[PDB]
């Protein structure tokens, strides 16, 4: 599912 | 941090802010010259900021030190986020005392139900965006593996653990990455990822530090 790292900015995947 | 509280100046002395003209990730001071953070926070030109509370104002007790080298775990996979851990060596040793202090590495892994403290300068909004000036804190429990894997089927490796609340409302969020998850005075986790922030049945996922103690020690010893 759409998951994102909690950095600024986030890095998202699915 | 969503649904947390203001820590209070210098109550989390091992917390660091990674800065590149703005705060982008957190980290934990493990000794006078080494910081532990998340591999995905890697970038060049990192300035480590210690002893911070209000990240937008110089209030006293701050130490700004450039990163000498950043060591991302060799097996870090940016797609799966497996092995999401990075070590940063400081150009100069930090001055330790009360306002700035290191956190200890664990001797054993933490069990489900263990209460931990998560801290950071990340988004305080589950929906929208609101970055705080001061450091936020959140007490959260480590969840069981079965619940963690039920929430994120096929995505949880042995190097990760979930912590937080299944009912939503309290969680780490963007800007908190790389930050500490401290339980019983030991660094047990690193803020890594999640499906959104503070959403129902989607707790935060953290790098399991106890699986990397040997690697951290051997790497520091060689650098
Ligand atoms: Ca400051």
């Amino acid at each position: 599912s759409c998951r994102c790292t909690k950095s600024i900015p986030p890095q998202c995947h699915c | 941090i969503v649904g947390g509280y203001t820590c209070g100046a210098n109550t989390v002395p091992y917390q660091v802010s990674l800065n590149s003209g703005y705060h982008f990730c957190g980290g934990s001071l493990i000794n006078s010259q080494w910081v532990v953070s998340a591999a995905h926070c890697y970038k060049s030109g990192i300035q480590v900021r210690l002893g911070e509370d209000n990240i937008n104002v110089v209030e006293g007790n701050e130490q700004f030190i450039s990163a000498s080298k950043s060591i991302v775990h060799p097996s870090y996979n940016s797609n799966t986020l497996n092995n999401d851990i990075m070590l940063i060596k400081l150009k100069s040793a930090a001055s330790l005392n009360s306002r700035v202090a290191s956190i200890s590495l664990p001797t054993s892994c933490a069990s489900a139900g263990t209460q931990c403290l998560i801290s950071g300068w990340g988004n305080t909004k589950s929906s929208g965006t609101s970055y705080p000036d001061v450091l936020k804190c959140l007490k959260a429990p480590i969840l069981s593996d079965s619940s963690c894997k039920s929430a994120y089927p096929g995505q949880i490796t042995s190097n990760m653990f979930c912590a937080g609340y299944l009912e939503g409302g309290k969680d780490s969020c963007q800007g908190d990455s790389g930050g500490p998850v401290v339980c019983s005075g030991k660094l047990q986790g690193i803020v890594s990822w999640g499906s959104g922030c503070a959403q129902k049945n989607k707790p935060g996922v953290y790098t399991k530090v106890c699986n990397y103690v040997s690697w951290i020690k051997q790497t520091i010893a060689s650098n």
